[PDB]
RNA sequence: AAGCUCGUAUCAGUUUUAUGAGGUAAAGCGAAUGAUUAGAGGUUCCGGGGUCGAAAUGACCUUGACCUAUUCUCAAACUUUAAAUAUGUAAGAAGUCCUUGUUACUUAAUUGAACGUGGACAUUUGAAUGAAGAGCUUUUAGUGGGCCAUUUUUGGUAAGC
RNA sequence: GAGAACAGAAAUCUCCAGUAGAACAAAAGGGUAAAAGCCCCCUUGAUUUUGAUUUUCAGUGUGAAUACAAACCAUGAAAGU
RNA sequence: GGUUGCGGCCAUAUCUACCAGAAAGCACCGUUUCCCGUCCGAUCAACUGUAGUUAAGCUGGUAAGAGCCUGACCGAGUAGUGUAGUGGGUGACCAUACGCGAAACUCAGGUGCUGCAAUCU
């Protein structure tokens, strides 16, 4: 049965990967404050590479996680550029789902030479109430099988309200 | 579950899995093991927890001791005990907290025989004061808070128990800074407020600003302080009175009953299932290589 | 060259019971001790501090004193040809309560009851204790049991 | 510069493997354990001869080898490639040191030399599976092998089938009846505990209670 | 060597009983770690090769790696289990039970802890065997190259090493 | 393991599984999971006094270690440490 | 008998897959004025018990289930071992005499027990 297990959103979480610290990265941590609104999250190089022109502990890449309504909005207006299609990947077997978009622009948002163009990395956490049973303090449990969010659940999910197109196979 | 995820046989018979009371989330052994023992030169000595407890809306006080076998409840006070002394409605909030302690505190040093010396504190202005050593004559009942897994932030409800005990006249050795009203940026106690939480004047205030700043919320939730014609003001003296209550008969009202412990048993014995036989078990095996098997 | 320390050749000794690691259940510290009970030495390989040398591993003393954490324990350690007197700190984790005794509490309130209750009654004890003795005579019948008789069996090879 | 095998005979050391702590070790001259027809179905060869050790000794792998190559040379070219299953059922996992060579004696610990099975009494060293039919071909394989290894070795005819655990009768009672299921180049056996849901799966052919 | 204080007394290179400790031997490897022979069945958008091809997150052979259920063999410096021999403690008068004193320690508390005053029960008084007794003190010699045998066992091919 | 623009075997983001297969300066062996590991907050008990004890032992010394006593402090709501 | 708070032992309590759960409880659950914490009221904090739900947790049952526990003249008196001989054998090794005696294996049975306080057709 259906009543209490819909399908909340949890999070969506966007990210922007650029290889170096500094102006760049300053920018598109511009980016990220005025579209969510929140202050974003700096994260640092786990190894140097130096391929990849990193050093351990450099500061590589800013994200940040949005929830409620939101989510819906950032969502949606980012919804928007991919033309409402996916694939049948970038929903993963545990539930969730993400895709990417160069130029920030292209959602909202003017352009200011002065702060550039980035792309993003947009993911998207679902899961139904009561997923605090994983998340609190006391009496940490896991979700049972016929709550715990599936591929299917979600791209049926999907494929039904923003009425948006799964693709591929 | 996941086909290539799961488990062996190696995994799980080499598996040492941890006690009850952490695979249940409930118990922190860490800090149990230190709460619970006892000076080897004091023997016997039992060490007495306060155990406050936060259900949904339901707050549970037990002064409680140890043993190999179990643990002992002296006494135990529950938040939903209030209803004798004259609150109704949101015990599960600060000043809930508060008078529950009050109870337990004036309920134990009661059946101790400390009643009538060690009254504690009956004014409540706020300040900050445990339970002195009264001068030639028992030192105070010592009890110690049992958190549990709470978590310590600084005006948190836990110790708004806390205080109900402490005033209530326990001696429970408590630290002022995680009590509302702590400056955070000087070592300093605003009395005024912490008073506005011991009385609820922090859910009154919230009364009296939904009062003239929406009505559509102030009738979902406060539903209740309407149907019984309570509004602000009156939630000082309501609780100020239940602790006149609470001080006056502490004893603990057992509830009256109704269908002996020998009913409940029958009822509730319906709707458990029971186990099996081999026998009856071996009948299912046989059942299904008769028909699964066989060919139809 | 040689390596002596404190702990050495330990390794067996101070591991820690397979499936069994992690906290000591909460009843090793509620366990009350007293100036004259006899403790059993094991070593809990889990709590470095107050440890008893692995030379009192397997040992049984007579505690001495009793302090916060600890107990003292006495112990006669035989050195060259006599004994000298012992006396160890350890942690509460590292000492249980020692059976060794039970039997003989066990009977002398069985022997102090088997004596009042017979010279009430008017005497014949005999409470010390007896060895095993030889078995009496007895009568084995052949009912339902006459003897199955066996042959030793030939050289076979089944492999 | 090989010792003669007369210097390592018996077992007078405690086991040596390659390890973390041995590390410089040379190669087994003998790496193949399985010859002739070794994919055969288990049903295919029932019957077994064991090469069975009657000394507590060790068997160098210089000596393994070199006895492998004779049985199962002389098999092949007689039976035939594919008419038996020769396993060597004995690995020199024991590592041989040597002493070389000025000082003498002081620090004497030799560096491994070569390596050899130990090798317990009733120990099988070698184990071949046939038909029946090829008994005396068999046994005259191993019997040559014998004349490559130190200390008495007596050959003996399995009661078994094949290289399975069952006596032929046995081995029969089951494998008319359901429970036995091929693999490899052994079997698999149905068993009576467990899931009874792929119980039934693998073995679809019991559950019958007939052929 | 000199003794000295005592003496059925207390004593033991022994057994029995009760209760501990141990990781050697064996054993184990379809249990962890580490080694090792053989196949069988699976999984790749993905280690490489080849046919089809414009390609494909293409299909088809393929050989590897992995996963699954099996299979042959091993460990001084591996191990779930786990001996035999060897080993700690206990088997009473320095014991057991009652009553209720002392304190500055400790308790919420005459609560406890320790040490006691007063009272109850004798040698079948608390297993075996032995006991030309037990306990104690002082002073001083020589020695401080050792070697052999059964069993355990290290180095060495070995050795009357 | 399954997912996300450039992004590839290796960059950052997310979920699932995860008895510890990690980490705890260093050799190895113990030990450790709401920790003993990782991040943060507050600090100087790495302090004062002089005894006992364990290993090595002659029951000397040294090294190292243990459990108390008497201070003065740290930290935590607290038991505690 | 159920449930809860605090437990003792710490897998017969764990793992995998499904089914069932009355009343109460617990829970999920609603709000962000306040104390408090976050990149994010998810965690954490406060407020409501109002506005919802048995879906999850939780409890129980099912499975020739994995594991785990217990037992047995199942294996096996086997392996190993203390003691003995002017015992056997070139040796490697082995047999016997008086004792002690496993592990795997095989088979059967089992799947938490329980202390304190409160509560409940
Ligand atoms: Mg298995
Ligand atoms: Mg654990
Ligand atoms: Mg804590
Ligand atoms: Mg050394
Ligand atoms: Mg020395
Ligand atoms: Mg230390
Ligand atoms: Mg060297
Ligand atoms: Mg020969
Ligand atoms: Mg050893
Ligand atoms: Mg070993
Ligand atoms: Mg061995
Ligand atoms: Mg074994
Ligand atoms: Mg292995
Ligand atoms: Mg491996
Ligand atoms: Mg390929
Ligand atoms: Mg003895
Ligand atoms: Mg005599
Ligand atoms: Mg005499
Ligand atoms: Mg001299
Ligand atoms: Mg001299
Ligand atoms: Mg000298
Ligand atoms: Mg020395
Ligand atoms: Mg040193
Ligand atoms: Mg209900
Ligand atoms: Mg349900
Ligand atoms: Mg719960
Ligand atoms: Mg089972
Ligand atoms: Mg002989
Ligand atoms: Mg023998």
């Amino acid at each position: 049965q259906n009543p209490m297990r819909d399908l909340k959103i949890e999070k969506l979480v966007l990210n922007i990967s650029v290889g170096e610290s500094g102006d760049r990265l300053t920018r598109a941590s511009k980016v990220l404050e005025q579209l969510s609104g929140q202050t974003p999250v700096q994260s640092k190089a786990r190894y140097t590479v130096r391929t990849f022109g990193i050093r351990r502990n450099e500061k590589i890449a800013v994200h940040v996680t949005v929830r409620g309504p939101k989510a819906e909005e950032i969502l949606e207006r980012g919804l928007k550029v991919k033309e409402y299609q996916l694939r049948d990947r970038n929903f993963s077997a545990t539930g969730n789902f993400g895709f990417g978009i160069d130029e920030h622009i292209d959602l909202g948002i003017k352009y200011d030479p002065s702060i550039g163009i980035f792309g993003m990395d947009f993911y998207v956490v679902m899961n139904r109430p009561g997923a605090r049973v994983t998340r609190r303090k006391r009496c940490k449990g896991t979700v049972g099988n016929s709550h715990k969010t599936t591929k299917e659940d979600t791209v049926s999910w999907f494929k039904q309200k923003y009425d948006a197109d799964v693709l591929d196979k | 579950a996941f086909q290539k995820d799961a488990k062996s046989s190696a995994y799980s018979s080499r598996f040492q899995t941890p006690f009850r009371r952490r695979r249940e989330g409930k118990t922190d052994y860490y800090q149990r093991k230190r709460l619970v023992t006892q000076h080897k030169a004091k023997y016997n000595t039992p060490k007495y927890r306060l155990v406050v407890r936060f259900t949904n809306k339901d707050i549970i006080c037990q002064i409680i001791s140890s043993t190999i076998t179990g643990d002992v409840v002296l006494a135990a006070a529950y938040s939903h005990e209030l209803p004798r002394y004259g609150i109704t409605h949101g015990l599960t909030n600060w000043a809930a907290a508060y008078a529950t302690g009050l109870l337990i505190a004036r309920r134990t040093l009661q059946k101790l025989g400390l009643d009538e010396t060690y009254k504690g504190v009956e004014e409540v202005e706020g300040e900050y004061e445990l339970t002195e050593a009264v001068e030639d004559g028992p030192r105070p009942f010592k009890v110690f808070l049992d958190i549990g897994l709470q978590r310590t932030t600084t005006g948190a409800r836990v110790f708004g128990a806390l205080k109900g005990a402490s005033d209530g006249g326990l001696y429970v050795p408590h630290s002022e800074n995680r009590f509302p009203g702590w400056d955070f940026e000087t070592e300093e106690i605003d009395p005024e407020l912490l008073r506005s939480y011991i009385f609820g004047g922090h859910v009154s205030q919230y009364m009296e600003e939904l009062a003239d700043d929406d009505e559509e919320r102030f009738s979902e939730l406060f539903k209740g302080y309407l149907a019984d014609d309570i509004d602000a003001d009156s939630l000082e003296d309501i609780y100020t009175s239940a602790h006149e209550a609470i001080r006056a008969d502490p004893a603990f009202k057992p509830t009256e009953k109704k269908f002996t412990k020998e009913q409940y048993a029958a009822e509730s014995k319906k709707y458990r299932q029971t186990k099996l036989s081999k026998e009856e078990r071996a009948a299912r095996v046989a059942a299904k290589i008769a028909a699964l098997a066989g060919q139809q | 060259g040689k390596s002596h320390g404190y702990r050495s050749r330990t390794r067996y000794m101070f591991q820690r019971d397979f499936r069994k690691h992690g906290a000591v259940h909460l009843s090793t510290y509620l366990k009350v001790y007293k100036v004259g009970d006899i403790v059993d030495i094991k070593a809990n390989g889990s709590i470095q501090k107050g440890m008893p040398h692995k030379f009192y591993q397997g040992k049984t003393g007579v505690v001495y004193n009793v302090t916060k954490s600890s107990v003292g324990v006495i112990i006669n350690k035989m050195v060259g040809n006599r004994y000298l007197e012992k006396r160890l700190n350890l942690r509460v984790e590292h000492i249980k309560h020692s059976k060794c005794r039970q039997e003989f509490l066990e009977r002398v309130k069985a022997n102090a009851a088997k004596r009042a209750e017979a010279k009430a009654q008017g005497v014949a004890v005999q409470l010390k204790r007896q060895p095993a003795q030889p078995r009496e005579s007895r009568i084995v019948s052949t009912e339902g049991n006459v003897p199955q008789t066996l042959a030793p069996v030939p050289y076979e090879t089944f492999i | 510069a090989r010792r003669p095998a007369r210097c390592y005979r018996y077992q007078k050391n405690k086991p040596y493997p390659k390890s973390r702590y041995n590390r410089a070790v040379p190669d087994s001259k003998i790496r193949i354990y399985d010859l002739g027809k070794k994919k055969a179905t288990v049903d295919e060869f029932p019957l077994c001869v064991h090469l069975v050790s009657n000394e507590l000794e060790q068997l160098s792998s210089e000596a393994l080898e070199a006895a492998r190559i004779c049985a199962n040379k002389y098999m092949t070219t007689v039976s035939g490639r594919d008419a038996f299953h020769l396993r060597v059922r004995v690995h020199p996992f024991h590592v041989l040191r040597i002493n070389k060579m000025q000082q003498g004696m002081r620090g004497a610990w030799g560096k491994p030399h070569g390596l050899a099975a130990r090798v317990d009494i009733g120990q099988i060293i070698f184990s071949v599976r046939t038909k029946d039919s090829n008994k005396d071909v068999v046994v005259e394989g191993l019997r040559r092998a014998r004349y490559k290894f130190p200390g008495q070795q007596k050959i003996i005819l399995s009661k078994k089938w094949g290289f399975t655990n069952l006596d032929r009768p046995e081995y029969l009672k089951k494998r008319e009846a359901g429970e036995v299921k091929d693999d490899g180049a052994f079997v698999k056996f149905l068993s009576k505990k467990g899931s009874l849901e792929n119980n039934i799966r693998e073995f679809p052919e019991y559950f019958a209670a007939q052929a």
